[PDB]
């Protein structure tokens, strides 16, 4: 497992598309989802300079083959899913085979249910800190890239997924440190609040416990 | 050399102070004064690194603020080692910690400038602006907390000059200005932007630094009043004027 | 109750009833493989755990089957071809094992393990070929394994051997056979669009088709990002501008094939632009995407880009 290079993170954070175009293809593959979100959707900035920057950022994402799946992930109507997650929350008061055997909205639904299950287990316990809260589809290595991408999409679309809560939930995933690193790499301004949320829980090393 | 470097860091010539403090690290006897001089060297180096802000370049702004922050809390790492049971470095530690917090809040606000264009708005048919509304809410809360902490440093000093108290008041007014610039043109332009016309008559500013700070304050307040309701609250001009007000505030050493 | 009191009684009783050792079982079971019969039922039940839903059963089945016959690809060399020739009788390598391992690979996730399985199929009759193509199209129905295994920027000999083996077994089937469960032809075109091995069977599967419902729903994207020019020609010879507007926003397309699709949408606009312009609903985004694909690589479309820009109301302010 590679991680996001530091220079890629400053390029994403400073939104400098000139040095963002000099990135390697795997680093660009890791950093796709936020670029697709800012390129496909309405810019919400509406300036000529950012229009030109969006034009230059549409070039390097065009050559990547894997961006079409992300574009399909944007096409799912998230408005129906927010009541679905709300109704699933009110009810609470192989996963890989289903992942590659179902469409994009059902993949969103199953990953979303996994994330809310981990969040509910986090909030229910005070200081349990399960090393493997749910050994699940995030643990296979073959499909973890699409898993992380779809988790990023299911994070930055709604307000139902808090950034610090997702950061605390991904700690109990057996491979969630890389997911958290690339998810922070996708949302660059949230690095400070993720760090603040992660420091604020747990006092000592607990003799290097889980 | 120490007194000349002290005057250099008083008047904002921080590269000169950095060189003179490098020349002085081998001249002390106690390690306490060594840590104090090393901390002064790092503070001068960080304030020199802050001078690389040319204009309007938010990426270079992030780079310079990050380098200055690195040097500056390396300096506070070496400064709290110089704290003694007899005459502790309490005011220096609080002032440097507040400068660290102000620079970090500036960096977070520039990150939110960049997170306007990055991280586009959610699927929603204030509201319908995305996470950036809550981000400026948190930034306003942090800057108001910084203003209150500069105020309590002012209230806890009691032994400073008129000049040091004026400097602390200037830093408090700086973060208050940033909080008001967030509020008056991102959160609620309708409720805010009253008749806040400062009666700038006899500008009896004792120092050149004070003159620069009030000139920056007047310019930023005039820009905020001129861009009050001219745009929607999710605006590129709002982020640009606020995010260049950051640069104007940090340009003066 | 019936749950809490039952759990308390079960914890209190601790009655195990009639409740190293791996070497004894392996060397008292390796003998009946080469000498006896009906011990293969234990192997069949052991292989049934490979079809189980949980990961751990398949993991322990792989670990236990690794050593009873005797660097994961090197494990494949040690376990597929070295321990091939005759440890059991000829019955135990036939469809009794083959169907069990075929049902194993549908939910199997490890890509090199799937590679070893398909190599084993290629090593070793009409119904056998029918079930082989069934499981082949079923595992080709998931595209993540070909995405992970076959990368054009990472040329590996294992993936080349995999695709050559699949071309070999499809050569065997098309020699056997010369509406017909037409998904298999979609499967075989979408793995021959990978390209040749870094052998000669690739050109055979190439020239059995293209005689110089049945195809168009989702195919043109993946058989245009293919680098072979025959599939590019086969793409461009059988389309009408609705799918041109469908694939104009598709990405991943290389420079040469975007130049051919640009010239084909150019001549499509030259044929009848009114229907294609009325079909689309976005104007600024359409101009944005055609402009960025115009200045991304080869241009190809200088005149008709200006034509479609002038047809829509242009931008009034610089």
């Amino acid at each position: 497992l590679q991680f996001v290079s530091p220079f890629a993170f400053e390029a994403m954070q400073k939104v400098d598309v000139v040095c963002l175009a000099s990135l390697s293809d795997p680093e660009l593959r890791l950093l796709l989802p936020c670029l697709v979100r800012m390129a496909l959707c309405a810019p919400a900035d509406q300036s000529q300079s950012w229009a030109q920057d969006k034009k230059l950022i549409l070039r390097l994402l065009s050559g990547v083959e894997a961006v079409n799946s992300i574009v399909a992930l944007l096409s799912v109507d998230f408005h129906a899913l927010e009541q679905d997650a709300s109704k699933e929350q009110q009810l609470r008061h192989g996963l890989t085979l289903e992942f590659e055997h179902s469409d994009s909205p059902r993949r969103l639904r199953l990953v979303l249910s996994e994330l809310l299950a981990i969040m509910n287990k986090v909030s229910e316990s005070n200081g349990e800190f399960f090393f493997k809260s749910s050994e699940l589809f995030e643990s296979p290595v073959y499909l973890e890239e699409a898993a992380d991408v779809l988790c990023i999409l299911q994070a930055e679309l709604p307000s139902l997924l808090p950034i610090v809560d997702v950061a605390e939930a991904l700690l109990h995933v057996r491979n969630g440190a890389w997911f958290l690193c690339l998810l922070v790499a996708n949302v660059p301004d949230s690095f400070n609040e993720v760090c603040r949320g992660l420091i604020k829980n747990g006092e000592r090393q607990d003799e290097e416990s889980l | 050399v120490y007194r000349i470097a002290r005057q250099a860091s008083r008047m904002g010539n921080h590269d000169m102070a950095k060189e003179l403090y490098q020349s002085l690290l081998t001249q002390v006897a106690s390690e306490h004064f060594y840590f104090w001089l090393n901390s002064l060297k790092e503070f001068s180096h960080a304030e020199q690194c802050l001078t690389g802000l040319q204009e309007e370049n938010y990426s270079s702004a992030l780079s310079c603020i990050a380098e200055s922050l690195k040097f500056y809390h390396k300096g506070i790492a070496s400064l709290t080692a110089a704290s003694t049971p007899l005459n502790p470095l309490s005011f220096q530690c609080e002032f440097v910690k507040l400068r660290i917090d102000l620079l970090q809040a500036f960096s977070q606000l520039i990150c939110t400038c960049n997170s306007l264009k990055t991280s586009p708005p959610p699927a929603i048919a204030l509201q319908r602006c995305g996470r950036i509304s809550n981000q400026m809410k948190q930034s306003m809360e942090e800057f108001r907390s910084l203003a209150s902490r500069y105020g309590d440093l002012y209230q806890a000093s009691f032994d400073a000059d008129s000049a040091t108290l004026r400097n602390v008041e200037l830093q408090q007014q700086s973060c208050l200005l940033i909080s008001h610039a967030i509020e008056a043109l991102i959160l609620d332009p309708e409720s805010a932007s009253f008749q806040e016309y400062g009666s700038t008559g006899t500008a009896h500013a004792d120092s050149e630094y004070e003159r620069r700070m009030m000139s920056v304050y007047n310019h930023v307040l005039e820009e905020v009043e001129s861009l009050n309701r001219k745009y929607t609250p999710v605006s590129y001009m709002h982020t640009a004027c606020l995010c260049n007000a950051i640069i104007a505030l940090l340009k003066v050493p | 109750h019936i749950l809490d009191q039952v759990k308390s009684l079960n914890q209190s009783l601790r009655l195990g009833h009639l409740l190293q050792l791996l070497g004894r079982l392996q060397d008292l079971l390796l003998g009946p493989k080469a000498d006896e019969q009906t011990t293969c039922e234990v192997l069949d039940y052991f292989l049934r755990r490979l079809g189980s839903s949980q990961v751990a059963s398949r993991v322990l089945a792989m670990k236990g089957l690794s050593l009873v016959l005797s660097t994961d690809v090197l494990q494949g060399y040690q376990w597929l071809l070295r321990d091939l020739p005759r440890l059991p009788l000829f019955d135990s390598v036939r469809s009794t094992t083959a169907l069990a391992l075929q049902q194993a690979i549908h939910m199997e996730t490890d890509p090199q393990t799937i590679s070893a399985y398909l190599i084993y199929l290629s090593q070793h009759q009409a119904q056998h070929s029918d079930l082989a193509l069934d499981v082949a199209r079923l595992v080709v129905e998931r595209s993540t394994i070909m995405s992970h295994l076959f990368s054009k920027l990472s040329p590996s000999a294992a993936s080349d051997a995999v695709l050559s083996a699949l071309l070999s077994i499809f050569s065997r089937y098309v020699r056997r056979m010369r509406t017909m469960h037409i998904l298999v032809v979609h499967a075989m075109v979408i793995l021959l669009t990978l390209g040749p091995p870094r052998d000669s069977e690739f050109q055979a599967l190439l020239d059995i088709w293209f005689p110089e419902l049945l195809l168009p729903d989702w195919l043109k994207l993946r058989m245009i990002r293919s680098e072979v020019l025959r599939l590019v020609d086969a793409a461009l010879q059988d389309l009408e501008p609705q799918q041109l507007l469908l694939f104009v926003q598709s990405f991943g397309i290389p420079v040469s094939s975007m130049s051919k699709l640009l010239q084909f949408l150019d001549q499509a606009v030259a044929h009848d632009p009114q229907t294609l312009e009325q079909n689309i609903m976005d104007k600024n985004y359409m101009a944005h995407l055609v402009e960025v694909q115009h200045e991304r690589g080869a241009s190809g479309g200088q005149t008709f880009h200006s034509l479609l820009t002038a047809s829509l109301p242009p931008r009034r302010d610089s």
